[PDB]
RNA sequence: GCGGGGUGGAGCAGCCUGGUAGCUCGUCGGGCUCAUAACCCGAAGGUCGUCGGUUCAAAUCCGGCCCCCGCAACCA
RNA sequence: AAAAAUG
RNA sequence: CCGAGGGUAGGGCCCGUGACUGGGGCGAAGUCGUAACAAGGUAGCUGUACCGGAAGGUGCGGCUGGAU
RNA sequence: UGGGAGAGGGUGGUGGAAUUCCCGGAGUAGCGGUGAAAUGCGCAGAUACCGGGAGGAACGCCGAUGGCGAAGGCAGCCACCUGGUCCACCCGUGACGCUGAGGCGCGAAAGCGUGGGGAGCAAACCGGAUUAGAUACCCGGGUAGUCCACGCCCUAAACG
RNA sequence: CGAUGUCGGCUCGUCGCAUCCUGGGGCUGAAGAAGGUCCCAAGGGUUGGGCUGUUCGCCCAUUAAAGCGGCACGCGAGCUG
RNA sequence: GAAUGCCGGCAUGAGUAACGAUAAAGAGGGUGAGAAUCCCUCUCGCCGUAAGCCCAAGGGUUCCUACGCAAUGGUCGUCAGCGUAGGGUUAGGCGGGACCUAAGGUGAAGCCGAAAGGCGUAGCCGAAGGGCAGCCGGUUAAUAUUCCGGCCCUUCCCGCAGGUGCGAUGGGGGGACGCUCUAGGCUAGGGGGACCGGAGCCAUGGACGAGCCCGGCCAGAAGCGCAGGGUGGGAGGUAGGCAAAUCCGCCUCCCAACAAGCUCUGCGUGGUGGGGAAGCCCGGGUGACAACCCCCCGAAGCCAGGGAGCCAAGAAAAGCCUCUAAGCACAACCUGCGGGAACCCGUACCGCAAACCGACACAGGUGGGCGGGUGCAAGAGCACUCAGGCGCGCGGGAGAACCCUCGCCAAGGAACUCUGCAAGUUGGCCCCGUAACUUCGGGAGAAGGGGUGCUCCCUGGGGUGAUGAGCCCCGGGGAGCCGCAGUGAACAGGCUCUGGCGACUGUUUACCAAAAACACAGCUCUCUGCGAACUCGUAAGAGGAGGUAUAGGGAGCGACGCUUGCCCGGUGCCGGAAGGUCAAGGGGAGGGGUGCAAGCCCCGAACCGAAGCCCCGGUGAACGGCGGCCGUAACUAUAACGGUCCUAAGGUAGCGAAAUUCCUUGUCGGGUAAGUUCCGACCUGCACGAAAAGCGUAACGACCGGAGCGCUGUCUCGGCGAGGGACCCGGUGAAAUUGAACUGGCCGUGAAGAUGCGGCCUACCCGUGGCAGGACGAAAAGACCCCGUGGAGCUUUACUGCAGCC
RNA sequence: GAGCUAGCCCUGGCCAGGGUGAAGCUGGGGUGAGACCCAGUGGAGGCCCGAACCGGUGGGGGAUGCAAACCCCUCGGAUGA
RNA sequence: UGGUUCGUGGAGCCAUGGGGGAAUCUGGGCGGACCACCGCCUAAGGCUAAGUACUCCGGGUGACCGAUAGCGCACCAGUAC
C-alpha cells in the first residue's frame, strides 16, 4: 500500500514511501538492541574492498532468532510488530509465555496477539517454524536453516519465501526464491509462511538523497574514469567499450559464471536459478 | 589561505613521538640514526 | 600523392597460373492464348579503354596515356 | 477437398 | 468628482495571408500490381494491433450480409 | 407465504485427459512435414513405446434447433457470498405507474501501465517452398500477447 | 630554437605610384551634357552601418571618391585575445 | 678569464620604485641632548553581530615595575610585544587526573607469517560524550568562582545513635539519546515611567518645567508559593534474564488512574550580605542614611527525559537503584549527628591577531559564547549610536600628463564590440492585476500598474491587566498641510520572445576550464544459494554482512513520455559425458651401453591420458556491422516497378546543411534599411540513427547561441570635477639586469634587419618629467618541430613473463 | 608523511528573518455506500527570497603584489548529497 | 631448484621442497652420464684455541692539509638555521 506525493518539488515527484500500515510499535525494545558498527566498506586494514558505502543514518542493531529451536514447544504472543533499518523485511516481537522476549523476521498476515510456537508438533500455522522434514510438502516456508542448527540464511528478504517441492532420504527440495532447486536437510529448521512488507520493491527512491540516507555513496561508471582507473575509461569524446564489458580489475561482466566450480554443493543443487 | 603547519600538541607527540618511533623497526633505526649522527634532540619537543 | 576498375545492350565471372571468353537479364525467330505477360523450343551478338613493348602467341604479363570510382592531404 | 494476373 | 477621447501594457474572437507540408476532388485513354463482386481462386466484412512499394497480408475475437 | 429451474456473478479449493520440457529404462535409421518438397530434427542416439517429475492453460462425452443474463457475455467438479426471474395460493399496501434529455455504472477482442506467470498457440521477425516477383496463402522456428492481480482504454457486423 | 610572440581589430601614423576622387592635358565611333582610353600629377582627401574572429567579400544608405600596396602579412616592453 | 661554474666581497640600476589599505586629522601643556611619532587635556574622524568582551587551540614571559635606545620597529623615538634587572600565575567545589566508556589503538587466550612482524574475543588505553560538589562582592601595579568577606555544598576515615539480610567486577532497571514543528509557565535581556534617589544646569529668542541630565539592582540555605519533569499499588503463580534471587520479565486476580500522593528540578520569595550613577573636586573622594518601585516587550535559554508529527528509525560503559552468591551476621550496608582528612597538573599574557598558521609588527586563514539603543515590514540585514576599542608606526607641500576608484552631462540611445564586456535601468512593503504551454505543483515577484510622508477628527479588534486605565500590538474611513521628488539617506531583481544542451538541487580540474563533463533517482543486461559472488591480504583475518535473490557485486544508459528494427559469419560469453588435438604419468613392441655372467644403466613405437583448443549450437539494453552499378511512367523531371553482382545482414521508426554539412554564405521563407550568425523549412545525411540510446518534453541553468523593449559615457566623442598615486622637499631606501662604452640619421655592406664597417648628413657639455619604435630589449639552456639505438604514462590479436584462475 | 588535500568511522556544535502552504485532521456538501468537491485547521519540502557560514560566475585592480592565488563590484547554494 | 668455473650441457659431485623408500662392514658414499676393473673415504650428533678481518678507543710516525685546505665542526657542532 505504498504512498506516493504531490510533485510540489521535483524530487517529491516520484518519490514513495512504505504505508508503514502493520507497525504498531514506534521504538524497540531496549534489551535487544546493540550498537550497529558502521564500516564504510573498509575492512580492518582499514582499505575500501566494497566501493560506494557508508555515510548512511545511524543504526542500532536489533538482535534476530534465526534459531527457534533454540525455544522449543515454548508458545509465544506476537506482541508487536516494528521496523528495523537493518533488513528489508519487518520483525516481530515476542513475548514468550517463557517470559523471554526475542525478535523474529515478521512473516506476512502474521497478526499481532496471536499464538506462535516452535517443534516438530507445531501446528501448520502462519509464523510457526518446524524442521523442514515435518512440514506438508508444497507449503510457503521461509527463514530456512541451510544447514541444521546454523541459523536461518534463507528467504529472509521483505516479501520472499520457499516453496517444498518433494522429499528424497533425509533431504527435502526446495525452489529457492531465485528458482534454484536445492536439496535442504529435513533437520534444518524454517519458519511457514511468506515474509512480510511484500511491496519492498516498488519503493521509488526518488532522488540521490535516499541513496545516501540508506549508506550508498554515489556509484560513478567505469567509462567516465580514466584508463589508469578501469579498462573503459579514456578515450577522446565519448566511446563505446571497445573491448568485452568488464569490471574495474578485468573478468567480464557480461555473462561470465564465476562459481567455483568443484564447490561440493553442487551435489546438493538440482537446477540452476531461473531466467 | 589554509597553510599546510596548523600546530597539535597531542598530534606532533602521537606522529613524531618517542613512543611512537620504539613501536616500529624502522622507527628504532630512526633513534639509532640520530644517536650515532649525535643529534641534541631525538624527537620533536612539545611541552603537553 | 597511394589503391582498385574499364570485356556483347545492362550487371558481373574469366586476369592470379598466356593458347579455349562464360553466367543472368535483355534482343531476335518460333510455339501456348481470343490477346499480353508469364512459361516452352531455338538463335544472334563481345576482336576485352587506348597505344607501345615482351613473347611462337596477349582480354590475360610489363610500360605510357584517357576516363570512372575509393583512401589520404597530419605537427604548425 | 480450389496451382495461375491483366484487357 | 464624473467624462468623449488620447497614450501605455496585457489578453479574447474572427478574417486575410505564408517557405513548406497533409491528405482530398476531378481531370477520353500513363506506370506497377490484382485485393473485392463466382467458394474471385486464401469465404467476405468488421473492431483493434503489428508489418509491408501499393492495393492489402497476418494475430486475437466477433457477424453471415458464406457458398457447398 | 410456500416451492422450481439455470454455463447468471464473485472468492476459495479441487480432478482427470493431453501437449511441452527434465530425469530413468529399453531400442535403431530415421522422424517430422506438403498438392509434391525443402528449411528443421536425428548415431553427440531422435521419432515410436514404458515408468517417474515439474508447470501452465482449457474443460471431452453429457451437449442440444437446449438453458441463464439488460447487454458484452457465461461450460470439469466441491463449497461459501449473491443478483435476476417463473409457477402456486389471493394474504397484505391501494395508481405508489410507463418512458427517460443530461448524469452515473457495466461493457467481447485487441491495446496500455506496474508486478506476477509463461506449457500450447501465435502478430512483428528469421528461414524453407510457390512464383515473373510472394514483404502472402503452405511448411519449420519464434517475441509481445493470450493466463492471474490491480488500474486505464470504452471500440464493433456490441446484429434479431 | 641558452626564444625573432605568431591572425585580426583599436590607437598612432609614414612612405611608394601601377591614381579612386579633386587638378592639367592627347585621342575618341567627343553634337552638348555625360562617358570610353592613355598621358602628367602623391598637395590634400578617400564616409556611416548589417553578417562573419575574420583579412577579403556581399548587402543597406550615402558620396567628388568610397584606390591598391610598403614599412617583421607596420604597430601586444601600447591595448584587446 | 669564461663552464647561465662554486664561495665570498663590492658595484650598477638609484637617491629612482616603495614605506603593507583613502577610517583623518589639529592645537596646546609637559619631559628630554634631541619630538609630527612619548605622556596629559580639549577638538575632530573610524568599528560597534566589531575593529567590543569572555572561552578553547596554538604561542611560551610577550603580563606588571624600574633603568636604558646600538641593533629589531619599513621614518623618527624619550615609546614598545626590543635590551638589563626585580616582581608576578595560590583552588576538595573551574578544567584534567586518582571514574566511565565510542571510533580507534593495544591486546593474557588463540590464529598467522622466511626474519622483521600481521591479525584477534575478553581485558586495558582512548573525550570537547556520560558522570561530578560554588555563587556574589571586595582586594593587587600584575593573580583570582584559586587570597579575603558572607551565605552553601561533596567525598573519604573514625565514633556514636537509629533502621535493614548485609554483601559483587554476577542478574535486572535506569543511564539512553534522531529530524522538523511546538504548548504552558519562568529567567536572561530590553523599553517607558508625571513614581522614588541625585550633584547640578537655565545658556542665545522661549521654558522654574509633570524641565533638562543621571540612576532606580546582585546573590542568597531551610521553609513557603507558582510552573514542569518522573514514577501506578498489593497478592498469587513461574519452567526466562547461562548460579542464586523477594529484583526483572511473562500470566491471573484486587484497588487505584487527565488525578492525588511520593520524588527531582526550574523560577519567585526568603534570615542576611554586597553593589550602587551623572556631576564636581585632586585611580581615588564626595555625591549618599542614595534610591532601589510600577507598567510593558520578551527569548533559540531554563522547567526537560515536555508535547505532536515523520522516515532515513535515531552511541557504549560507569556513577545511581534493585536482586540475590559465596562469605558474614561481635560484622556489613543505609540514614542522621559529632569530630578528623581532602593529593597531582593547569591558572600570568596575546588569543579574528603585531604575541597563533602564513620566511615579515603580512589587507589572507583560524572552532564556541555575549554581542546593547532607534528607525527601516522583520533580522545577526542597512544607517547612526552606548559601554568599550581604535585613526591601521613615515610625513609636509604642490593641484601637470597618466593610472586606479568614484560622481555628473546637452542632443542621439548598442551606431561600441567577438558579445550591451562593463556601467546604467529595476530595486523594500501594501493592493489591483498576470500569457503560451504543463508532468496541474507550476510557469509567476511572469508581464504591467497604483499607493508609500506628515497633521486633526471619527472608528474595529488583540495582548497584558480585571472586565477597566495604563502601556503594547494589528488595522478602517474622512478632512487637510509641505516638497522637484514621501521604502525623501543606506542595504534590496531590468523584462520579454525564440533555439541548442542537460531532466531537475547538486559535483570537479585547491592554484587559468563550473560546462554540454560527473553524480543522481529510473531502465536493462549479467554475475552470486552463503564458509556467497567480488575486494584487501602470502596467510591468519577481515570487508561483503552479524546482510540472504524484494538481497549483494559488476556493466551501460541516465527524470518522465513515445520507442529501441535487421545481422550470430568473425570476436566475447553461455550450453554441448560424441569425435579430433593434446603435457606430465601409466605402458614397454622393440633397440643400445657394459660385465664371462647373475646383473647394472640408457633410448624407446602402438595404445590408456584433464583443462584448454578444433568442432555443434545459442547469444545484442554482449564487441561490433547495417551495399554498388543499370533501365523504366502519354512533355519534361524523378522513379512506386524491374534487371544484376555481392554480403552474416544491407539503416525501419524518428531526425537531418545538426555541438555532426566537405563542396557552403546549399536553396526557399522569416526577421533587419542591409542577417557567412539566429529561427522555420527542403533533403544528394562528404560522414544522424535508435541504451557510447533515437525523437521529444512542463520546470530548472552565474551553461552557449539569436531577437526586442526599457536604461545608459559602450560608442558618435569627448568634457568637467573628487580622492589615492604619479610631481616637489625632509627621513628610510630595494630589484631583476649588467663583457666593456666616449651608445646619432640615412644609403649601402656585412652570416642575409648595424650606435661599433664605408660614404654622406646632422649634431655644444650634463640632466629632469614623459612616450614606447629600436638596442633582433629583460625573464625561462623552445613547452611546437626534428635529433638521442634518452625517459616516462597509457593501449592491444606486438614479444616474453608473473600474480590469479582452470 | 593524511597537522595541507581526498574518503570514511566516533563524538559535539552551527544555519537571523521572512515567503510559499503537500499530506493528514475536523466541519459541510455529495452517493446506496464511495470516489470527489468546498472552507477551516494543519506546517511537508535535496521548495522560494535572503545574512551568518560554505562557495568562487562575470568584470576590474593587483603582476619584484598586502598576498608563491589577494582586494573591490557582482554572483550561486544557504534544513541538506 | 640452489651452490661450484659449470646458463641442461655428456652434468657428476655438495646441498634440498615433493614422492617412493634400504642396509650395519659381505654394510655404504666418491673418483664428472652409465658399466666393469682398480683405488679413496666411512654420511646422516657435537666442541675445538693460533694463523685471518675491522678501528669508536690510546699512542707513534708522515717528500699528509694549513682556517674556501684538512673530518661537516681547530672557535660552545651535528649547534644556528
Ligand atoms: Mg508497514
Ligand atoms: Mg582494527
Ligand atoms: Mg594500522
Ligand atoms: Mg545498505
Ligand atoms: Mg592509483
Ligand atoms: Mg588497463
Ligand atoms: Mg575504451
Ligand atoms: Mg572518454
Ligand atoms: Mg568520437
Ligand atoms: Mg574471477
Ligand atoms: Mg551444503
Ligand atoms: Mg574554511
Ligand atoms: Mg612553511
Ligand atoms: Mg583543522
Ligand atoms: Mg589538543
Ligand atoms: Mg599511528
Ligand atoms: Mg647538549
Ligand atoms: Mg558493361
Ligand atoms: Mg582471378
Ligand atoms: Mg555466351
Ligand atoms: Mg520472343
Ligand atoms: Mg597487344
Ligand atoms: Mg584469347
Ligand atoms: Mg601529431
Ligand atoms: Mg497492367
Ligand atoms: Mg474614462
Ligand atoms: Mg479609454
Ligand atoms: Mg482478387
Ligand atoms: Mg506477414
Ligand atoms: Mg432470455
Ligand atoms: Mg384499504
Ligand atoms: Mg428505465
Ligand atoms: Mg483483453
Ligand atoms: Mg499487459
Ligand atoms: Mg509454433
Ligand atoms: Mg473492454
Ligand atoms: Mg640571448
Ligand atoms: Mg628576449
Ligand atoms: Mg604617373
Ligand atoms: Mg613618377
Ligand atoms: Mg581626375
Ligand atoms: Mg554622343
Ligand atoms: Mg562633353
Ligand atoms: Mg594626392
Ligand atoms: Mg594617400
Ligand atoms: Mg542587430
Ligand atoms: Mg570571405
Ligand atoms: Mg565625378
Ligand atoms: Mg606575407
Ligand atoms: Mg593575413
Ligand atoms: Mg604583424
Ligand atoms: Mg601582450
Ligand atoms: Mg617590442
Ligand atoms: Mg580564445
Ligand atoms: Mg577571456
Ligand atoms: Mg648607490
Ligand atoms: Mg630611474
Ligand atoms: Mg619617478
Ligand atoms: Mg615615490
Ligand atoms: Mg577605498
Ligand atoms: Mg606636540
Ligand atoms: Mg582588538
Ligand atoms: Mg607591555
Ligand atoms: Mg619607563
Ligand atoms: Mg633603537
Ligand atoms: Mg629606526
Ligand atoms: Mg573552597
Ligand atoms: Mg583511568
Ligand atoms: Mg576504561
Ligand atoms: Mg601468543
Ligand atoms: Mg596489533
Ligand atoms: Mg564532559
Ligand atoms: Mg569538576
Ligand atoms: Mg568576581
Ligand atoms: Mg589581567
Ligand atoms: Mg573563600
Ligand atoms: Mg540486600
Ligand atoms: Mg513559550
Ligand atoms: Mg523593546
Ligand atoms: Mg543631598
Ligand atoms: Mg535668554
Ligand atoms: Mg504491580
Ligand atoms: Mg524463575
Ligand atoms: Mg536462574
Ligand atoms: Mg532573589
Ligand atoms: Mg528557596
Ligand atoms: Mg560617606
Ligand atoms: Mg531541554
Ligand atoms: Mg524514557
Ligand atoms: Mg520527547
Ligand atoms: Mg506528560
Ligand atoms: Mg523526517
Ligand atoms: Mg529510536
Ligand atoms: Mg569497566
Ligand atoms: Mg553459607
Ligand atoms: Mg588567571
Ligand atoms: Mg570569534
Ligand atoms: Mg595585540
Ligand atoms: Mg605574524
Ligand atoms: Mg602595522
Ligand atoms: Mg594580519
Ligand atoms: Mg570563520
Ligand atoms: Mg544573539
Ligand atoms: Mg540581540
Ligand atoms: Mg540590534
Ligand atoms: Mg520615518
Ligand atoms: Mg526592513
Ligand atoms: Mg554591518
Ligand atoms: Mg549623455
Ligand atoms: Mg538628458
Ligand atoms: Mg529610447
Ligand atoms: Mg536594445
Ligand atoms: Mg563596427
Ligand atoms: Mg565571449
Ligand atoms: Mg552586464
Ligand atoms: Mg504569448
Ligand atoms: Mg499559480
Ligand atoms: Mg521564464
Ligand atoms: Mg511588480
Ligand atoms: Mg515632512
Ligand atoms: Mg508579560
Ligand atoms: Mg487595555
Ligand atoms: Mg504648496
Ligand atoms: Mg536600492
Ligand atoms: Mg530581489
Ligand atoms: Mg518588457
Ligand atoms: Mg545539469
Ligand atoms: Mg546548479
Ligand atoms: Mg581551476
Ligand atoms: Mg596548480
Ligand atoms: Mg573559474
Ligand atoms: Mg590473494
Ligand atoms: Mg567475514
Ligand atoms: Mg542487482
Ligand atoms: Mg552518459
Ligand atoms: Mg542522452
Ligand atoms: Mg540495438
Ligand atoms: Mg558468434
Ligand atoms: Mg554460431
Ligand atoms: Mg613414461
Ligand atoms: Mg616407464
Ligand atoms: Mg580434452
Ligand atoms: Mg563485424
Ligand atoms: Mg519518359
Ligand atoms: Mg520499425
Ligand atoms: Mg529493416
Ligand atoms: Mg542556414
Ligand atoms: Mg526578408
Ligand atoms: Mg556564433
Ligand atoms: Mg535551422
Ligand atoms: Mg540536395
Ligand atoms: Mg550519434
Ligand atoms: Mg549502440
Ligand atoms: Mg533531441
Ligand atoms: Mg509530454
Ligand atoms: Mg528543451
Ligand atoms: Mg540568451
Ligand atoms: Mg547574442
Ligand atoms: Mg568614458
Ligand atoms: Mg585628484
Ligand atoms: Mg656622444
Ligand atoms: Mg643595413
Ligand atoms: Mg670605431
Ligand atoms: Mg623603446
Ligand atoms: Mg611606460
Ligand atoms: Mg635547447
Ligand atoms: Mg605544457
Ligand atoms: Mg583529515
Ligand atoms: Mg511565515
Ligand atoms: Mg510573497
Ligand atoms: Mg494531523
Ligand atoms: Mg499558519
Ligand atoms: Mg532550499
Ligand atoms: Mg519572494
Ligand atoms: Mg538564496
Ligand atoms: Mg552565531
Ligand atoms: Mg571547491
Ligand atoms: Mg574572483
Ligand atoms: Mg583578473
Ligand atoms: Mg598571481
Ligand atoms: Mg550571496
Ligand atoms: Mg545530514
Ligand atoms: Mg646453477
Ligand atoms: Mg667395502
Ligand atoms: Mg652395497
Ligand atoms: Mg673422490
Ligand atoms: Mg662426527
Ligand atoms: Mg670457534
Ligand atoms: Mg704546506
Ligand atoms: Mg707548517
Ligand atoms: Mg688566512
Ligand atoms: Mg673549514
Ligand atoms: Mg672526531
Ligand atoms: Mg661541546
Ligand atoms: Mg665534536
Amino acid at each position: 500500500a505504498v504512498k506516493k506525493f504531490k510533485p510540489y518539488t521535483p524530487s517529491r515527484r516520484f518519490m514513495t514511501v512504505a504505508d508503514f500500515s502493520e507497525i504498531t510499535k514506534t521504538e524497540p525494545e531496549k534489551s535487544l538492541v546493540k550498537p550497529l558498527k558502521k564500516t564504510g566498506g573498509r575492512n580492518n586494514q582499514g582499505r575500501i574492498t566494497v566501493r560506494f558505502r557508508g555515510g548512511g543514518h545511524k543504526r542500532l542493531y536489533r538482535i534476530i532468532d534465526f534459531k527457534r529451536w533454540d525455544k522449543v514447544g515454548i508458545p509465544a504472543k506476537v506482541a508487536a510488530i516494528e521496523y528495523d533499518p537493518n533488513r528489508s523485511a519487518r520483525i516481530a516481537l515476542l513475548h514468550y509465555v517463557d517470559g523471554e522476549k526475542r525478535y523474529i523476521i515478521a512473516p506476512d498476515g502474521l497478526q499481532v496477539g496471536q499464538q506462535v510456537v516452535a517443534g516438530p508438533d507445531a501446528p501448520i500455522q502462519v509464523g510457526n517454524a518446524l524442521p523442514l522434514r515435518f512440514i506438508p510438502v508444497g507449503t510457503v516456508v521461509h527463514a530456512v536453516e541451510l544447514e541444521p542448527k546454523k541459523g536461518a540464511k534463507l528467504a529472509r528478504a521483505a516479501g520472499t519465501s520457499a516453496q517444498i517441492q518433494g522429499r528424497e532420504g533425509d533431504y527435502v527440495i526446495l525452489r529457492l526464491p531465485s528458482g534454484e532447486l536445492r536439496k535442504v536437510h529435513g533437520e534444518c529448521y524454517a519458519t511457514v509462511g511468506a515474509v512480510g512488507n511484500a511491496d519492498h520493491k516498488n519503493i521509488v527512491l526518488g532522488k540521490a538523497g535516499r541513496s545516501r540516507w540508506l549508506g550508498r555513496r554515489p556509484h560513478v561508471r567505469g567509462a567516465a574514469m580514466n584508463p589508469v582507473d578501469h579498462p573503459h575509461g579514456g578515450g577522446e569524446g565519448r566511446a563505446p567499450r571497445g573491448r568485452p564489458p568488464a569490471s574495474p580489475w578485468g573478468w567480464q561482466t557480461k555473462g561470465l559464471k564465476t562459481r567455483k566450480r568443484r564447490k561440493p554443493s553442487s551435489r546438493f543443487i538440482i537446477a540452476r536459478r531461473k531466467k | 589561505m589554509k597553510r599546510t603547519w596548523q600546530p597539535n600538541r597531542r598530534k606532533r607527540a602521537k606522529t613524531h613521538g618517542f613512543r611512537a618511533r620504539m613501536r616500529t623497526p624502522g622507527g628504532r633505526k630512526v633513534l639509532k640514526r640520530r644517536r650515532q649522527k649525535g643529534r641534541w634532540r631525538l624527537t620533536p619537543a612539545v611541552r603537553k
